[PDB]
């Protein structure tokens, strides 16, 4: 198990288990699960009405001090009923660690914006409106940030296909770059690469 | 062994040539259909059948790690040569 | 290649042609396969 | 079925925001035709805003029309400020597409599309 | 019917439309918009180009990969014409010069070259030939343009009997020689007119309607041997037409009559040039030739094409020729002209 | 003839003056801007050929589309090309500007800059090396050298 | 450093220009130089050490005022320390292999693919299907020379990533541009676009 | 209260931006993907 | 398994066999698992595949130049887990990761075999079975598996009308449908009819039935003559396989009257043989003594 | 084996420091040269 | 010419990297990271490599890690040369641009 | 383990204050910059004479693609489609069939050079070294479809450049 196996850090594993016990008993209103991953990174799974109360704890409390909002992420999972999963990544410089505050919403239910806690989210959740369609109420300037101006739909949703529904071309009749229904030169060749033998026995789900 | 179709156009080694009424010859009007005249089947028909004194022969295309992976060929039929799958070489037991 | 020449093959061009683009010797792409669906040829005699 | 609203409690405030958004577009369209110096008139632009509002006029869910008011106000916010261009405004006006045949016999003739 | 020329797709840019069109003179006014409206369907278009290749470069963003084949040709050579039309299932003639040059008169552009292309299109198996005449092209007309064009039309009709011959009246576009011409006589003086420009009646037609008519003539097999006549929906006098152009362009308009005998002497003052001449007496005799009405010939409404009137697209043509002080005046901020 | 000889010498003259003083414009988009900078570096050095940057479109001969043309910057590229005075040329640099490249199937990439602008030289690479970009500029010079402007002008 | 650090024209374009306080730098998600210009002692190669950055010896330049000039000096001194680490790694380079020898993860060598059978199956299946990654979400962050470059990679258990969020430094830095250009002219906003090393491929993804 | 009671059909067909052409003219198929007979897994 | 080789030797090479124009056979790649032999012995019921030799030289084959042609001779392509028995028409043309697996239905026989038509770049590559417990358990016949290239030859691609000399010339859809409807409107009553062929779905059949009922014609026929005497086609009980295909698993006496179910409904004969092998099905045939 | 390795005695030491060499005269000497230039010009 | 409000519209180079990553394998997902920070190429290679190796519960050999650090610091020289010299270009010292691009 | 950039409190004796006042008035660092620029004036600049000289490369270099052949004429591409399963741009289109002598060969090997990212997963995934990414980088075009290489153009690149590609693989195959 020496040469080609990543060495295990039981110390950060145990410390993130203890800090997860700490946070789960400080906040029983919104913290729903606490899990320490096998490579020693903590995930605090909360309720979507707890964006402001939890993250203000972690930004301010003298045992957490998660000062920097590093990354903010939605992960569209279509097989749920709350299909979007907003992932907060928090870096604490004083205690030198990272925490992962995961929560959920579907399309129509809004998530309360956390620019009152972390100003760094001023763009990040803005991207989640542009890419996914998760609306963030009580945001300073919420709009698209990355796609085209006359762009209909949200790209990183998995019902939205790889190539969109509009392509562009210059048109010399109207002297204008116009959007037309997409006709590809080559179809995107989809590869069914899922090998039907069970790869990982430690990740087997129980049957019906 | 390249030949010319009755539309005046050279045939590829696949068998591709446009017919008489096909409009897609117009992309070669004033230009040239770039084909290769060193056909693979013609340049491997020239190679001799290698007489070897073993029942099972090992072919690797020559060069060691510069050719195809090394496969083993059975040579029991005196009717049929033992053709390598990758390189097109073919062997025969000499008895 | 006048001290250590490259190894000669029976198919390597001894006539190196330069970038022929824009000239009538240039390259034009095309499909290299054959016709997939073979159409039906109707008969040459009437049905009477 | 007891969910959290966005802005409106039921369809009264929802129709209020749809109505104020259309008021904003009807006030705005002559400025859009002027500063983008389009070759269309104000009448054709207001016909297009009418068509865009009647395209989505079958919704009965208050959260869905709340988000539609939000997306319409984002379109308004990017139209009033010059953040869109002439192409982004004229992409509503499908001028360059071939007109799609609607009846059955022409769709039978031109392809396999149902 | 070959398998590759069967139409496919949604009729977009990368569709297959089943049209193989050789558009002679596709570098000019009608050819630009015709390759535009063919390349958005997916047609293997042959562009035979006479000019500099650079002047054809703007025809490359108008289609998919390899749908436009550019090739050389010469007007006095049936070899390159046969080389270009022998794989096309439709040939379209857009060869024209509104003035005469040293190497080619009106006859070599309108009699020799169209009959040459039509004869070679007959002897190469082409399904449809299309010739573009002018609505006032008659044997008994005053300008050598219209006489040579009617002679060449009669030749094309007697050498290719299924040729679709189309009559546009006076086409206007962004690159025309009709409205830009009428807006380029604020340079010379006060836009002089023969007999005040009140005795001639016109009806101009917009180039998108003419291009839709040409393509709906290619698609429909009811166009074999016909003789269409593309006209605008509203007739105009010349005087209030020029006054409408100078009111859309928002210019000082002070007209004055230059007589019938001394305005051709100004017409010879500009055709002494080896350049593209600014005006000539042929353009004078064509502007002061009224558009005939041909009720017995079909038009845009006999191809399913709704004609667009002048008041929608004259602003599109004439927004260029404005100064800054009325650069962004709206379309409704002008008075419509008086139809007759 | 004699006038044909005069306009042939004048074609050689003005095509020489247009090819030996190509002015590209500072138009980078993506990773190919780095290699376009290295084509302006001391080692490969466009300016030894007479090839110098001018940032305005009004005073440039060629526009090297160095990088990815997305769906949000199609009208900016088109208006930048259209504000260039004639003669204007386009050297499509890199795979995303040529044919979409590595982001060809993606929703927000114009699949080739030949859809938006006319393209005179295609320089393949991801990125094409600054030596190969320099070879593309030299092939553009070999395209300008065989222009026939006043010959076709005299023969029309 | 001779051309720019002592030059008065450079100091007059960089001393007052774009000052970032400490708590606002932690607040806006700044990372790397944008923190280290503001006096924040944070370098991800010393704090959360990865591959062998615990076995090299180098210094971390810390700014004093947070302007363009201190971040300039931070970048110059990081080039100095990069020469230091390259000298150490050219002296401390061990012998060994270059891929991980687990052949289900890394492809095999070509001489052992064209002779053996298991390595041919693994070459075939690593270049056609690829290796299966266990299901789970990770956030791996490094100190790119701009700042924290991070990948939040969520894997479903197949050979294709389910989601790959790319935390880039220039995104948060160009966010903080809105505060940093308060009370300057046009000719200083170009220096602020400079001192935040904004490469827009990572801003726009 | 701070909660609304919606008894309507859940309909985001106008928010996803997908055109009508590929909402009513497509037949979606929900299926357990059948096993490839070359393999036993 | 592991990830490298300790086999520092020279491998064996086994002679290839010749068992037909369907199954390309390269016996070097075999692992001697014997799914060949248990398949051809229990389900195909041929007893002409076997194991010759002994030790590491044990060649799985026929021992003679015998062409293994059963009604289910292609399914040894399916169950062989190695590439020792590949399809010979499908050979070299495709590769499974790029194939789109469209789940479809056999129409070659009235068994109703669930299949997968796997395609590539808009072209049918091959046809495999699906696992359906009551029809085609995970097998198909050889006609179903290898009748995909007749699907892509001799295809009617364009409307063809009679010209002035009675030849079939190509034409548009407008002209062909107009010249059909011109004779359709001049027919009324029993002046127009129809013959329903072999491969025609219920959508087309009810389409043409509604079209010939707008003309009020009931002369709508099929190729295969079913006797209408007695109840005829009214009750569904006397023109079906009323029990199930699965019910042959339950039965004990199956009487076959006037049919040859090996070649007409081949996987139904496979179900009769599996009930014969396991559930001891007692079979009787009235007709010619077929195999 | 035959692999890319550093030599057995290592490499030479690589300088990585600031070296701004402090050239130029003093301040008083530069003002002396300047005032001497002014006085010679004035004379 | 005093600055009151800056609003950076971005997304003019948005190509959808992290949607194309979801449809390709891991070895195929690596060359997107060359093209995100295209003056910090092997840094982003190293970051994605550490991400996948963290998920795989495997570690590189020692020589691979020292080569990663060697070329990561060469990459650090590359990115800081780009940063410093184009910042001096945007301010106006266009000369150390040309002096450092031979390096 | 850290250092403070720009934390130099300057000297405040009359000597150094007079030195900095003369540095401000008499422009000392400006003359330092002028001296450094004049010192790079008098060098040999690194401008190489392209196209009569060429840039330095290495045998790992990845340029225009090519299909190689055995030293008996038979082509190497045995139609096994790994190079389209690993191609990150999906720039390769392969269709195959058994030819006359029964050997597994291609009938369509398209590489779209304007999709290709020139990363060489095809030349390292090929189990027979059939597809290689050669040394040619001076293969620029003037028309877009000229960069859509089919099987014929790639065989022509292989036969044209085999005298160089075989030597590069001969010099490089011990590192892979
Ligand atoms: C005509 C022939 C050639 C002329 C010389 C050509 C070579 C020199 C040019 C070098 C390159 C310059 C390029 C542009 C530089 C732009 C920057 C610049 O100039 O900044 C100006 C700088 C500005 O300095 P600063 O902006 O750094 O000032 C510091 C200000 N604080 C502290 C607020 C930051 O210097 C000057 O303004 C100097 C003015 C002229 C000095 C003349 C001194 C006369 C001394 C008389 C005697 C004094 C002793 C006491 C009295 C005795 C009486 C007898
Ligand atoms: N106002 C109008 O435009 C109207 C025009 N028409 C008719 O429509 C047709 C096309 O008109 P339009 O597009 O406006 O004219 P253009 O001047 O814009 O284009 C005519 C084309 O013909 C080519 N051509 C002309 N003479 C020759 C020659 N001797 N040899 C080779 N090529 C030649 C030109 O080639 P090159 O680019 O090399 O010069 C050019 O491409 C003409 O028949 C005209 O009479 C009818 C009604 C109105
Ligand atoms: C210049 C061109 C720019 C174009 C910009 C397009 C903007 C598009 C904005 C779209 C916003 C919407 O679609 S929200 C509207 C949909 N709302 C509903 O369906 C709710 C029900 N609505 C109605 O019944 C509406 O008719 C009214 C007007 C609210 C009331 O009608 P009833 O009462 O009788
Ligand atoms: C003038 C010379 C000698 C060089 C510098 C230069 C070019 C050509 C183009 C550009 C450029 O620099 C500016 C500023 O720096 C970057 C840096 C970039 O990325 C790091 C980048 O990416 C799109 C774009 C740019 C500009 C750009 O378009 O030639
Ligand atoms: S063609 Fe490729 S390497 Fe080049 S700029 Fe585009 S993404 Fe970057
Ligand atoms: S089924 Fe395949 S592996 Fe098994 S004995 Fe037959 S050929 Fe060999
Ligand atoms: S794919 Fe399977 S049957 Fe074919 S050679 Fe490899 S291990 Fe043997
Ligand atoms: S080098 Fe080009 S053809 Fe080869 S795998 Fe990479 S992108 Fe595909
Ligand atoms: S080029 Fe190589 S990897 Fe690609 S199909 Fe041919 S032999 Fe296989
Ligand atoms: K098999
Ligand atoms: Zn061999």
């Amino acid at each position: 198990t020496r040469p080609t196996v990543r060495p295990r850090n039981d110390v950060a594993h145990k410390q993130l288990s203890a800090f997860g016990e700490y946070v789960a008993e400080i906040l029983p209103k919104y913290v729903q699960q606490v899990q320490v991953s096998c490579f020693s990174e903590l995930e605090i799974c909360i309720h979507p009405d707890g964006v402001i109360p939890v993250l203000t704890f972690l930004r301010d409390h003298s045992n957490a001090q998660f000062k920097s909002l590093a990354d903010l992420t939605a992960v569209d999972i279509p097989t749920r009923q709350n299909r979007f999963e907003i992932v907060y990544n928090l870096l604490s410089l004083r205690f030198n660690s990272r925490i992962r505050v995961k929560t959920y919403t579907d399309e129509l239910t809004p998530v309360e914006s956390s620019v009152s806690v972390y100003k760094a989210a001023n763009w990040y959740e803005r991207e989640i409106w542009d890419m996914f369609g998760v609306f963030f109420a009580n945001h300073p300037d919420l709009r698209r940030i990355l796609t085209d101006y006359g762009f209909e739909g949200h790209p990183f949703r998995k019902d939205f296909p790889l190539s969109g529904y509009v392509e562009l071309r210059y048109d010399d009749e109207v002297k204008r770059v116009v959007a037309e229904p997409v006709e590809l030169a080559q179809e995107f060749r989809k590869f069914d690469l899922n090998s039907p033998w069970e790869a990982f026995p430690a990740y087997r789900q129980p049957p019906e | 062994g390249v030949r010319t179709s009755p539309t005046g156009e050279k045939v590829t080694h696949t068998g591709q040539v446009y017919d008489d009424e096909d409009y897609r010859r117009v992309r070669f009007v004033g230009r040239q259909k770039e084909v290769n005249e060193n056909f693979a089947i013609d340049l491997i028909a020239e190679q001799p059948v290698s007489q070897v004194g073993s029942r099972v022969i090992s072919c690797d295309g020559g060069g060691g790690a510069l050719g195809h992976p090394r496969v083993y060929i059975n040579l029991d039929k005196e009717t049929k040569t033992g053709t390598c799958g990758y390189c097109g070489l073919q062997f025969r037991q000499q008895h | 290649p006048t001290v250590k020449p490259p190894t000669a093959r029976k198919f390597i061009w001894t006539n190196h042609k330069f970038n022929l683009s824009g000239t009538p010797q240039q390259y034009v792409p095309y499909s290299t396969t054959r016709k997939k669906i073979q159409e039906w040829v109707p008969p040459s005699t009437p049905y009477k | 079925t007891s969910v959290k609203p966005i802005f409106s409690r039921d369809m009264n405030e929802a129709k209020r925001r749809v109505r104020e958004l259309y008021r904003a577009w009807y006030r705005e369209v002559p400025n859009t035709v002027h500063l983008f110096q389009l070759d269309i008139s104000v009448k054709q632009g207001r016909d297009k805003v009418r068509e865009m509002f009647k395209k989505n006029a079958h919704v009965t869910d208050p959260r869905v029309v709340d988000l539609l008011v939000i997306k319409g106000k984002m379109e308004l916010e990017e139209t009033i400020n010059v953040w869109k261009q002439r192409t982004h405004v004229m992409r509503f006006f499908h001028e360059t597409e071939a007109p799609r045949p609607k009846d059955f016999l022409s769709k039978f003739y031109v392809g396999h599309d149902p | 019917l070959h398998h590759a020329v069967i139409p496919h797709g949604k009729g977009g840019r990368s569709s297959v439309s089943g049209i193989v069109a050789t558009v002679f003179g596709a570098t000019g006014f009608l050819g630009r918009y015709l390759v535009n409206h063919l390349g958005r369907m997916g047609s293997q278009v042959i562009v035979p180009y006479r000019c500099e290749p650079y002047d054809t470069m703007h025809l490359r963003p108008m289609g998919d990969l390899g749908q436009i084949i550019f090739m050389d040709w010469n007007g006095r050579d049936k070899d390159s014409i046969r080389r270009a039309v022998e794989h096309s299932n439709v040939v379209i003639n857009l060869v024209g010069r509104e003035w005469e040059t040293k190497n080619f008169d009106f006859e070599d552009v309108f009699v020799k070259i169209p009959q040459a292309i039509a004869q070679v299109s007959k002897e190469a198996g082409v399904e449809k030939f299309i010739h573009i005449s002018h609505l006032n092209a008659d044997i008994k007309s005053s300008s050598k343009y219209l006489r040579n064009k009617a002679v060449g039309e009669k030749e094309v009709r007697e050498t290719f009997p299924e040729a679709t011959i189309i009559k546009p009246a006076d086409i206007f576009g962004r690159e025309d020689r009709f409205l830009n011409y009428f807006a380029n006589i604020r340079w010379f003086g006060g836009v002089p007119l023969i007999s005040l420009g009140k005795k001639t009646v016109k009806q101009p037609v917009y180039i998108v309607d003419v291009t839709k008519g040409i393509i709906n003539a290619i698609k429909d097999p009811d166009a074999r041997g016909k003789t269409f006549a593309f006209v605008g929906p509203n007739r105009y006098l010349l005087f209030d037409l020029v006054q409408y152009v100078f009111a859309v362009a928002h210019r000082p308009f002070l007209p004055y009559p230059m007589p019938h005998f001394a305005y051709r002497w100004i017409g010879r003052l500009f055709e002494i040039s080896p350049f593209e001449p600014w005006t000539t007496r042929d353009k004078v005799e064509r502007i002061h030739t009224t558009d005939r009405t041909l009720p017995h010939l079909p038009g845009l409404e006999d191809l399913g094409v709704q004609a667009t009137p002048l008041e929608l697209k004259a602003i599109e043509v004439l927004r260029r020729h404005r100064t800054y002080r009325w650069l962004s005046s709206e379309i409704e901020d002008v008075q419509p002209a008086k139809t007759v | 003839s004699r006038g044909e000889y005069v306009v042939a010498k004048l074609d050689d003259l003005i095509n020489w003056a247009r090819r030996s003083s190509l002015w590209p414009m500072t138009f980078g988009l993506a990773c190919c801007a780095v290699e376009m900078m290295h084509m302006a570096a001391p080692r490969y050095d466009m300016d030894r050929f007479g090839v110098v940057f001018r940032a305005s479109p009004r005073q440039s001969d060629v526009m090297i589309v160095a990088g990815t043309l997305t769906n949000k910057m199609a009208p900016a590229l088109r208006k930048v090309y259209d504000q260039m005075p004639e003669p204007r040329y386009v050297v499509s640099m890199g795979s995303c500007a040529n044919g979409g490249g590595y982001y060809h199937y993606s929703y927000s990439v114009v699949r080739g800059c030949d859809r938006i602008v006319p393209v005179d030289i295609y320089v393949p690479g991801c990125p094409p090396t600054a030596e190969a970009l320099l070879y593309g500029i030299l092939q553009l010079q070999k395209k300008i050298k065989r222009e026939k402007r006043l010959r076709i002008w005299y023969r029309r | 450093e001779e051309m720019l650090t002592n030059n008065r024209i450079w100091r007059n374009r960089t001393v007052d220009i774009g000052v970032v306080t400490a708590e606002d730098a932690l607040n806006y998600g700044f990372s790397g130089v944008m923190l280290r210009g503001s006096g924040i002692q944070w370098d991800l190669r010393k704090t959360q050490p990865y591959d062998v950055y615990d076995q090299v010896e180098f210094d971390v330049p810390i700014g004093s005022r947070g302007d363009c000039y201190d971040r300039y000096l931070c970048r110059v001194e990081e080039m100095r320390q990069s020469i230091r680490i390259i000298s150490q790694c050219l002296n401390k380079m061990p012998p060994g292999e270059i891929k991980v020898d687990d052949a289900k993860v890394s492809p095999p060598k070509r001489a052992e693919m064209k002779t053996s059978m298991e390595s041919l199956i693994h070459h075939f299946k690593l270049y056609t299907e690829g290796y299966q990654v266990p299901p789970g979400a990770t956030y791996t962050a490094i100190e790119a020379p701009k700042g924290e470059f991070g990948v939040y990679l969520v894997s479903d258990g197949s050979s294709r990533p389910y989601r790959c969020k790319i935390k880039a430094p220039g995104f948060a830095h160009l966010a903080g541009l809105d505060k940093m250009s308060k009370g300057h002219m046009l000719a200083d906003v170009v220096a602020i676009i400079g001192t935040q090393d904004i490469v827009f491929g990572e801003v726009d993804r | 209260t701070q909660l609304i009671t919606v008894d309507e059909k859940l309909d985001i067909t106008t928010l996803t931006g997908v055109p009508e052409e590929h909402i009513k003219t497509r037949k979606a198929r929900i299926f357990v993907p059948a096993r490839n007979n070359m393999q036993s897994g | 398994g592991s990830d490298r080789s300790r086999f520092l030797e020279g491998k064996r090479a086994v002679e290839d066999k010749n068992i037909g124009p369907l199954v390309k056979t390269i016996m070097t790649r075999c692992i001697q698992c014997t799914r060949c032999i248990r398949f051809a012995s229990e389900i195909a019921g041929v007893d002409d595949l076997g194991t010759t030799g002994r030790g590491n030289d044990m060649q799985v084959g026929t021992y003679i130049e015998k062409m293994f042609m059963s009604e289910l001779s292609g399914n040894i392509i399916d169950i062989c887990p190695v590439g020792a028995l590949t399809s010979k028409p499908y050979a070299f043309t495709a590769r499974p990761w790029e194939t789109r697996k469209t789940e479809s239905i056999d129409v070659m026989d009235a068994v109703g075999s669930n299949i997968v038509v796997s395609t590539r770049t808009g072209e049918v590559m091959r046809i495999l079975p699906r696992m359906h417990e009551d029809i085609n358990e995970e097998w198909i016949s050889d006609k179903t598996r290898f009748a995909y290239d007749g699907l892509k030859r001799q295809r009617l691609t364009e409307p063809m009308v009679r010209n002035e000399k009675g030849l079939l010339t190509h034409t548009t859809w407008e002209d062909a449908l107009s010249r059909v409807a011109g004779m359709l409107q001049s027919c009324q009553g029993n002046d127009v009819a129809a013959i329903a062929g072999g491969l025609v779905d219920a959508e087309a059949l009810i389409a043409l039935k509604d079209l010939l009922n707008r003309v009020d014609s009931d002369t709508l026929c099929t190729e295969e003559v079913f006797p209408t005497a007695g109840a005829g086609t009214d009750l569904r009980s006397n023109y079906l396989l009323n029990t199930t295909i699965a019910g042959v698993e339950e039965a004990d006496v199956v009487l076959l009257v006037g049919t040859n179910p090996r070649f007409e409904a081949p996987l139904f004969n496979a179900r009769i043989r599996k009930s014969w092998l396991h559930n001891d099905l007692k079979v009787a045939l009235i007709g010619s003594p077929v195999d | 084996v035959k692999q890319d390795m550093p030599p057995v005695g290592g490499y030479g030491p690589i300088d990585y420091k600031r070296n701004l060499p402090r050239r130029g005269l003093s301040g008083y000497s530069m003002f002396a040269v300047g005032i001497g230039a002014l006085l010679f010009g004035y004379w | 010419e005093m600055v009151r409000k800056c609003d950076p519209h971005i997304g003019l180079l948005h190509r959808g990297t992290e949607k194309l990553i979801e449809y390709k394998t891991y070895l195929q997902a690596l060359p997107y990271f060359d093209r995100l920070d295209y003056v910090s190429m092997m840094c982003n290679e190293q970051a994605y490599s550490l991400a996948v190796e963290k998920l795989l519960n495997i570690q590189p050999p020692p020589r691979a890690q020292w080569i990663r650090v060697l070329f990561g610091e060469i990459t650090r020289l590359l990115n800081h040369i780009m940063a410093v010299t184009t910042h001096a270009l945007d301010i106006g010292a266009m000369t150390p641009f040309f002096w450092m691009f031979e390096e | 383990t850290y250092k403070y950039v720009n934390l130099r409190e300057p000297s405040m004796d009359m000597k150094s204050v007079t030195d900095r006042a003369a540095q401000t008035l008499l422009w000392t660092e400006l003359i330092r910059g002028l001296g450094m620029t004049l010192s790079y004036l008098f060098r040999e600049p690194a401008t190489i004479n392209y196209p009569f000289e060429k840039g330095p490369l290495s045998p790992r270099f990845r340029g225009e693609h090519a299909l190689r052949r055995y030293p008996s004429g038979e082509e190497r591409c045995i139609a096994c489609k790994l190079c389209e399963a690993v191609c990150p741009a999906q720039a390769i289109t392969i269709e195959a069939e058994p030819r006359a002598d029964g050997s597994r060969r291609t009938t369509r090997y398209d590489i779209d050079m304007t999709k290709c990212i020139y990363c060489g997963f095809c030349q390292e995934a090929c189990p027979v070294d059939a597809i290689v990414e050669g040394p040619n980088f001076e293969f620029s075009t003037e028309t877009h479809e000229e960069l859509l290489y089919n099987k014929e153009k790639l065989l022509n690149n292989g036969d044209k450049w085999e005298a160089e590609i075989a030597a590069n693989i001969q010099a490089d195959y011990l590192y892979r």
